[PDB]
């Protein structure tokens, strides 16, 4: 069924990021992305 | 074409989401909310008495002469007088949240639709490219189109390139290697190209820069040279 | 970056267990609920502010437990594993600068807490260190892509009109300058009170603000007395009505005023944690061509420290 | 500008670009080559 739950709010996934001295991470293709921002 | 496909499905998104979502513009239906509940309460506090025998003007005027109706419209004066002072206020405080937000409207339409921004998530998240306004009641909604670097591969890469006694630096780009071969690439975008005098520049010798690599690079004249004269005589 | 986020009784600051005052009360109109929602309305934006200036990033990222960086000396900045709370050398010291029983001001007046905790702000600064440190200026654009670090500077040196080969010929002196550099901000810090002024300013302000309200309380206004139960132990409801009401206009207008100055106070605040919203964008997650906008000189990269109700940038 | 080597960069064949027109490219080292051994012996 269904209830109330309360609960501590998670900030965001974890991502180790793989760095080493010598490994770098380049862009094999891109997203063209529009997004909106609304202002008074 | 692709660029131009995923755009198009980007603004089709961008109804959808404005059409499916009724809370995508609550900035601006709060403030119409907000100046709605201002009026409606300094209407309302007129059917307060602040201690008089009425709220109503007309009543105390009917009923008592002007001696008496002198203090009990003197309560009524003090309380709609405070009701107003007090409208007065949040409206200049609600007007100043206004004025800061129409400054920031202003700047984002300078920088982000009548050029190019470099300020970091100032104009959408992503790296900026263009942006469009468009007019809303109160209000203006601007539509962001940035590049998103997407799908990296992981490469080994190395700050130099020491062909023969000398460190070889990208001039606009980065060297990376697919696990054989070394090649440079411009930053946001794999593009391998063969390591070459053009690309690259040459400062200081080999035995300063930490990690540099062996690698050849190319230089174009001399290849021409060693064929050129091939034959010699 | 954030206020003190307060809540008033209205009933209970202006006629505290007192029936007879209450009901005289009524005969204002809603001032009570006006007052009521712009004190919700402050403590809501707190939260939005620190939201803004903090919750920037999509993913926790985390360092490696490698912690080498081309010599780069981070650990006074990334989050000390040892003590409980998980927090820098240098956001410790800015949290000891700086300083669920009412014990205090129990006249209709409280504190909430904040919703996210200070260990949830440390959080999204280790995040945002984490980030900028492994993944340079593709963490705040986009997917974190790697990078070495030594790189990113040669990088950002670019960025500043200065070719790769002067970072990497001088690597070990580039190192070994920020590392002086961040001893230096642990002392000046450490060492000198007023660094942290204007967040304690803010605190003394809210301080202020609240002990003028309460203080306000003992106050007689043209009243026989001040405490609403020696009037309605004395006098008969026909006269007591009379010193009530005084005793009311003057708690109404000492609540009007704290919650006009509350007001302009958050305005400002707002404006401020917009600024730093928009550093923690242009300095943190990227590199800013604004001069001073991210410090004195060229500007190279930044790092945020979570510090009470506000943020330190390292710049 | 004179269009040559130096003032453009090549990526790709000339059948991808829409809109590519064709006009010649200077390469100055060709050209030096093509009068430097002119007379050949
Ligand atoms: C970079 O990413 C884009 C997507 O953002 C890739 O284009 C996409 O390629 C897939 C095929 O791998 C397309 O799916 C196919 O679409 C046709 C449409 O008729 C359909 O019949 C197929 O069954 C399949 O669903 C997808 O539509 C296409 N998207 C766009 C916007 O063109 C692109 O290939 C990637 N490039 C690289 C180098 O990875
Ligand atoms: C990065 O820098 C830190 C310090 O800046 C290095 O760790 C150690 O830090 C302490 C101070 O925090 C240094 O001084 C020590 O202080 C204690 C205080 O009780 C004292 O008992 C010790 O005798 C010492 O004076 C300590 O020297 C320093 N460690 C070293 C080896 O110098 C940290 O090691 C640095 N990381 C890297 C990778 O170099
Ligand atoms: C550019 O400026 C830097 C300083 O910001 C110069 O590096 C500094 O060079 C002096 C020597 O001229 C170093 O002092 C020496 O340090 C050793 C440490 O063991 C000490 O034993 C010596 O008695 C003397 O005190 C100084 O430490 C060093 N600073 C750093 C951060 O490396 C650099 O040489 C200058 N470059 C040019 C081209 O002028
Ligand atoms: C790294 O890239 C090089 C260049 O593409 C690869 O070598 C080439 O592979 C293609 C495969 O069709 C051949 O046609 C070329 O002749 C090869 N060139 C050379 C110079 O060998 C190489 O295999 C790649 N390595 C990895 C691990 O991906
Ligand atoms: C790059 O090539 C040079 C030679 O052109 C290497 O230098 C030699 O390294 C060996 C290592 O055992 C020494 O014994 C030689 O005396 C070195 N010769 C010279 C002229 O320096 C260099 O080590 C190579 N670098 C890498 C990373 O492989
Ligand atoms: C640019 O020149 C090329 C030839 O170098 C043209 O390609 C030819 O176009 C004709 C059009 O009728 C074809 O019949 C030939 O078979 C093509 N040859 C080759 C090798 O592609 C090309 O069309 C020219 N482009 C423009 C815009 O004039
Ligand atoms: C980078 O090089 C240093 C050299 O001392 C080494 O200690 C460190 O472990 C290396 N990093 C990785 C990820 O291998
Ligand atoms: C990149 O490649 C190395 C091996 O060359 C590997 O160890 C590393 O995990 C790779 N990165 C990722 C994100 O998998
Ligand atoms: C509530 O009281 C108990 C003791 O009666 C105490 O142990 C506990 O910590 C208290 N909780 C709070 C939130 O103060």
């Amino acid at each position: 069924s269904q209830s109330i739950i309360a609960y501590t709010m998670s900030l965001g996934a974890e991502n180790s990021v793989a760095y080493s001295n010598n490994s770098i991470a380049i862009p094999t293709n891109f997203t063209i992305s529009v997004t909106t921002e609304i202002l008074p | 074409k692709l660029i131009a496909n995923q755009f198009n499905s980007a603004i089709g998104k961008i109804q959808d989401s404005l059409f499916s979502t009724p809370s995508a513009l609550g900035k601006l239906q709060d403030v119409v909310n907000h100046n709605a509940q201002a009026l409606n309460t300094l209407v309302k506090q007129l059917s307060s008495k602040f201690g008089a025998i009425s709220s109503v003007l007309n009543d105390i005027l009917s009923r008592l002469d002007p001696p008496e109706a002198e203090v009990q419209i003197d309560r009524l004066i003090t309380g709609r007088l405070q009701s107003l002072q007090t409208y007065v206020t949040q409206q200049l405080i609600r007007a100043a949240e206004i004025r800061a937000s129409a400054n920031l409207a202003a700047t984002k339409m300078s920088e982000c639709v009548l050029g190019q921004s470099k300020r970091v998530d100032f104009c959408g998240k992503g790296y900026h490219l263009m942006s469009f306004p468009q007019s809303a009641p109160h209000g203006v909604v601007f539509l962001h189109v940035t590049y998103v670097p997407a799908q990296e591969k992981n490469f080994t890469t190395a700050p130099a390139i020491c062909h023969d006694g000398k460190a070889h630096f990208p001039r606009e780009g980065v060297f990376v290697s697919n696990g054989t071969h070394w090649f440079l690439t411009q930053r946001n975008f794999y593009e391998p190209q063969i390591i070459t005098t053009d690309n690259t520049f040459v400062s200081g010798n080999c035995d300063v820069v930490i990690g540099i690599v062996n690698n050849t690079v190319y230089d174009p004249l001399q290849l021409e040279l060693d064929s050129f004269k091939e034959e010699l005589d | 970056v954030s206020m003190t986020k307060t809540s008033v009784d209205c009933t209970m600051y202006i006629c505290g267990d007192s029936t007879e005052c209450s009901n005289l009360l009524l005969q204002y109109g809603s001032f009570c609920t006006q007052l009521k929602r712009a004190l919700t309305g402050i403590a809501v934006e707190q939260d939005k502010n620190t939201q803004e200036v903090f919750a920037q990033v999509k993913q926790i990222y985390k360092t490696p437990p490698i912690k080498y960086f081309g010599g780069f000396n981070f650990s006074q900045i990334l989050p000390d594993p040892s003590k409980p709370s998980k927090r820098s050398p240098i956001e410790d010291l800015l949290f000891n600068k700086v300083t669920l029983i009412c014990a205090q001001k129990f006249n209709g007046l409280t504190v909430l807490p904040p919703l996210l905790t200070d260990e949830m702000i440390a959080q999204y600064t280790s995040a945002l260190l984490a980030g900028t440190i492994t993944s340079g200026w593709t963490f705040g654009a986009g997917p974190a892509l790697q990078i070495p670090f030594p790189m990113q500077m040669a990088y950002r040196f670019n960025g500043i009109g200065v070719t790769q080969n002067v970072l990497y010929e001088n690597q070990k002196l580039i190192a070994n300058q920020f590392n002086s550099a961040i001893g230096k901000i642990q002392d000046s810090l450490f060492s000198t009170p007023s660094a942290l002024g204007k967040l304690q300013d803010v605190v003394n302000h809210n301080a202020q603000a609240l002990n003028t309200l309460v203080k306000q309380l003992s106050s007689k206004f043209g009243a026989i007395s001040s405490v609403l139960n020696d009037i309605l132990s004395r006098l008969d409801p026909p006269e007591a009505e009379v010193q009530i009401d005084r005793l009311i206009t003057g708690r109404l207008q000492s609540l009007q005023t704290y919650v006009t100055q509350q007001l302009i106070r958050a305005a400002e605040i707002r404006a401020s944690a917009n600024l730093a919203a928009t550093k923690m964008s242009e300095c943190v997650l990227g590199q800013s061509k604004r001069v001073d906008f991210c410090g004195k000189g060229y500007h190279l990269m930044s790092f945020p420290q979570s510090a009470p109700h506000g943020v330190v940038f390292l710049h």
